[PDB]
């Protein structure tokens, strides 16, 4: 998804960083969360 | 002057019920309605030779929204014939009727006309409606203007009666 | 926004509206999913160095006068199923008459 991610677009799901101004959209951040949820799809999610 | 006009020919239990609403002119102006009844008491079967032309009130319905245009657009009988927004009406609307039976027409015919409010109360003229059918045991756009709502009608009735000049001097 | 069976089936009508905006919205299937993405090793490992806002809320924060937009496409739906119900209402009793 870090590549997919478009230019300028906020994704509908994405993790907020705390800055100054407040909580804003981070894209390092979101796109890890992304790719997690793309292991989730593909793969899925280990909880033991 | 006189002049009379046959309305309605009924076939009813009762006998034929002909109905004469012969009215009355002095040199031209119309000064009488005057409505008469007859019954031939007995038992009569001939059903194409009977009719009822009725001429239908000012009658008014009753809504208040914006589907009532909707409503009025359903109705295929109605012919737009005016360019100001719909909430009520008010028709003076005349139909007529054709038995095969006892209660079954055989076919209804309307024209009557459209009534409804105008700009700052300065009324001017207005336009009429269409309607046939066949085998029918009722006329839609009486009923509907009935069923919405009752004429215009400046009679309500007074709660409770009281004498006027009752007993032996009346 | 999320739809599911309940109490919140009431409101359910207008999501197709909101969504035609280029926001979405969400089934509990998939918030299920976004929320379990938050249990994820990374972003487990993530939390015990920064707390997380996840906002997982589908760009309805792009809408301006929330409140309103939905109260006017409820608006403009229940205003179109009524007349459309009774229209249909008065046609069956005109037949019946």
């Amino acid at each position: 998804v870090s590549s997919t991610i478009p230019s300028q677009t906020i994704p509908f799901l994405h993790i907020q960083k705390k800055t100054k101004d407040g909580w804003e959209y981070n894209k390092k951040l979101s796109s890890l969360y992304l790719d997690g949820l793309e292991s989730a799809a593909i793969n899925g999610l280990t909880f033991k | 002057s006189t002049k009379a006009e046959i309305k309605a020919v009924l076939n009813q239990p009762s006998g034929k019920l002909v109905e004469v609403v012969g009215t009355i002119y002095r040199e031209g102006k119309p000064v009488m309605e005057v409505t008469s009844q007859f019954l031939y008491r007995g038992e009569y079967n001939d059903y194409c030779n009977t009719f009822q032309k009725v001429t239908e009130t000012p009658v008014q319905v009753a809504f208040k929204s914006a589907k009532d245009l909707a409503v009025l657009r359903s109705k295929e009988w109605f012919h737009l014939e005016k360019d100001v927004q719909f909430d009520v009406l008010t028709f003076r609307c005349e139909s007529t009727y054709k038995f095969k039976s006892a209660n079954v027409y055989s076919s209804i015919k309307t024209t009557g006309q459209v009534l409804l409010e105008l700009p700052t109360k300065e009324v001017i003229q207005v336009g009429s409606v269409d309607y046939e059918a066949g085998t029918s045991y009722g006329n839609p756009v009486t009923d509907y203007l009935s069923r919405n709502g009752k004429t215009i009608e400046e009679s309500v009735i007074f709660e409770n009666a009281i004498p006027l000049s009752s007993g032996e001097e009346l | 926004w999320t739809r599911g069976t309940g109490l919140m089936s009431a409101n359910n009508i207008i999501a197709e509206g909101i969504e035609k905006l280029g926001v979405r919205t969400f089934s509990q299937k998939e918030m299920a999913f976004n929320i379990l993405g938050l249990l994820t090793p990374e972003i487990v490992q993530l939390c015990q160095e920064e707390p997380v806002m996840a906002d997982l809320n589908g760009g309805l924060q792009f809408i301006d006068n929330l409140k309103d937009f939905t109260s006017k496409l409820r608006t403009d739906l229940l205003e179109t199923a009524d007349i459309r119900r009774a229209v249909s209402i008065e046609s069956a009793i005109e037949q019946k008459v």
